[PDB]
């Protein structure tokens, strides 16, 4: 059926069977966790395996049987027929050595009891960014991104608990993805405060004033549209085009940018990289041009700068 | 809860004839049948000193500051507090009832026995399970199971700072009080002592090597 209510009470169903005591429930996960945690690192000593090596191979017996074969540095490995090689050689490490097994199974286990549990989090945490440019299903999987990357790092030894410690990876993956998935284009990660930021001025003067005053953003309109008296054309219809070529394109780059290196170094490198670089590298400033000069000297500096590169004597 | 079962060794004196001592007797078990009174010299003299128990009663006499009396009463014995040191002329006045004790918590074993004339000076073995208890906070760790002893470095919960965790006294009895809930699973106990297992998430039915 519609899926609104699906995600909702799949969620709130082992949350409300799991939802966590916030001391007793909670830090007893979070430190089997970090009980797991080192078992893995002590089990990558006994016997010279990658750490990350040895959590994955946990992940798929915990799991009972996946596909989820990626490692930072390996990519793959031969799965069914090599992760029970790797539980045997465990079976044979002596009474010592296997509670570290015992201790890494149940950590790993416990982090998705922790995880499936904290998810109502994500739901109310997602809910304020409603109408922001993604589905309020991209949203919480955003924020199941970012709660799942808070697990790595909890540290239970300081005593602050884990519903504040995730709310801000979660805000942190959320604000992350509307950055970039809002719009076609690559947004800045600037640019969305500074139009959310103009929004939120221009529906408090449309509150009063009346006005729309004096003093890089839109929105697509889709390519298919019945213009007219809502008839059967569609908006693609009606545009012919400039031109096929679109030549001074890459033959002037090619020279724009090898004469630009010529006398960018012929002069001191102190000096042309000061604007080589504010005003072609990231932003522009004046104020703050200075790497350390007066503003007044920067400003000396940098037209003089280009008064000799401009024409020699 | 921590049982810390201490132990201590006192005396008594029985009708000599009547069969009164028996090895299968446990806390809270028979001693000595219906002697018409009991009035003997348990010879010494020393200050008063009585501790409570539940069903029991120890008197200890420090003449200065030594042990010098430490002799137990069964209770059915009809005690006096500060009595006796006239000529140490027989105050064990414990009257002798029809019936004996028979002490329930504490575990009457070890027997031993001189016999002489009209009575039998008794040296036991006496365990009394004190029943002393913790609180565990939402960031202890119970290290210990259902039941089993400790020693004296042996310690029991761990907390999160080292200031003050429950490091281990004495030998005791550990049981649990308080749960913040119950879990009811559907399983199947199998409980191991020796040697080492196949870790938690596994597949048996019955498997291999269990």
């Amino acid at each position: 059926k519609i899926s609104t209510s699906d995600p909702v009470r799949q969620y709130l169903h082992e949350i409300g069977q799991v939802p966590l005591l916030t001391l007793e429930e909670e830090v007893e996960l979070a430190r089997k966790v970090e009980e797991g945690m080192e078992a893995i690192k002590k089990l990558s000593e006994i016997t010279g395996l990658d750490p990350d090596l040895i959590r994955e191979v946990v992940r798929a017996k915990i799991l009972g049987s996946a596909r989820v074969r990626h490692i930072p540095g390996l990519k793959e490995t031969l799965d069914p027929k090599t992760v029970e090689e790797i539980d045997q050689k465990l079976k044979s490490l002596p009474k010592e050595h296997k509670r570290y097994l015992h201790i890494a199974r149940e950590g790993e286990a416990a982090r998705q009891h922790l995880i499936e549990a904290n998810l109502r989090l994500v739901v109310s945490i997602a809910k304020k960014y409603t109408g922001r440019g993604l589905s309020f299903l991209d949203l919480i999987q955003e924020g199941n991104q970012g709660l799942i990357r808070a697990v790595e790092k909890f540290e239970y030894k300081r005593r602050f608990k884990f519903s504040t410690y995730a709310t801000w990876w979660i805000r942190q993956a959320i604000n992350r993805a509307i950055a970039d998935q809002a719009r076609t284009i690559r947004i800045p990660v600037h640019m969305v405060e500074t139009i959310n930021k103009l929004s939120r001025t221009a529906r408090q003067l449309q509150q009063e004033l009346g006005r729309e005053p004096t003093y890089i953003a839109q929105e697509p309109v889709s390519l298919e549209t019945p213009i007219g008296d809502e008839k059967d054309s569609f908006y693609g219809d009606f545009i012919p085009d400039e031109h096929l070529p679109s030549p001074v394109d890459a033959a002037t780059q090619s020279l724009l940018s090898e004469e630009l290196e010529k006398a960018l170094s012929k002069l001191s490198e102190r000096e042309a990289m000061v604007l080589k670089l504010r005003k072609g590298l990231i932003d522009g400033e004046e104020v703050g041009a200075f790497f350390g000069v007066t503003r007044e000297r920067i400003r000396q500096i940098e037209n003089k700068a280009l008064r000799k590169l401009k024409y020699h004597e | 809860r921590v049982e810390y079962v201490k132990k201590e060794r006192a005396g008594l004196r029985l009708p000599l004839a009547a069969w009164v001592e028996k090895e299968a007797y446990k806390p809270g078990e028979i001693l000595a049948e219906l002697p018409e009174p009991y009035l003997f010299r348990a010879e010494e003299e020393g200050v008063v000193e009585l501790k409570e128990l539940e069903e029991g009663a120890f008197l200890v006499l420090r003449r200065e500051d030594e042990p010098v009396a430490t002799y137990f009463l069964p209770v059915g014995m009809t005690p006096l507090v500060v009595h006796g040191e006239i000529v140490e002329k027989g105050q064990p006045l414990a009257e002798a009832k029809g019936l004996l004790r028979m002490p329930r918590q504490v575990r009457a074993a070890q027997v031993e026995a001189e016999e002489e004339g009209e009575t039998v000076y008794l040296t036991l073995f006496l365990e009394w399970t004190e029943p002393k208890d913790y609180r565990v906070q939402p960031h202890m760790n119970v290290v210990v199971p259902e039941g089993a002893r400790v020693e004296a470095g042996d310690k029991i919960v761990a907390a999160i700072d080292p200031e003050e965790e429950v490091i281990a006294e004495a030998e005791g009895v550990v049981h649990l009080h308080e749960p913040a809930s119950i879990l009811v699973v559907k399983a199947r106990v199998y409980p191991f002592e020796d040697d080492v297992e196949v870790s938690t998430g596994d597949r048996v039915a019955p498997g291999d090597v269990l």
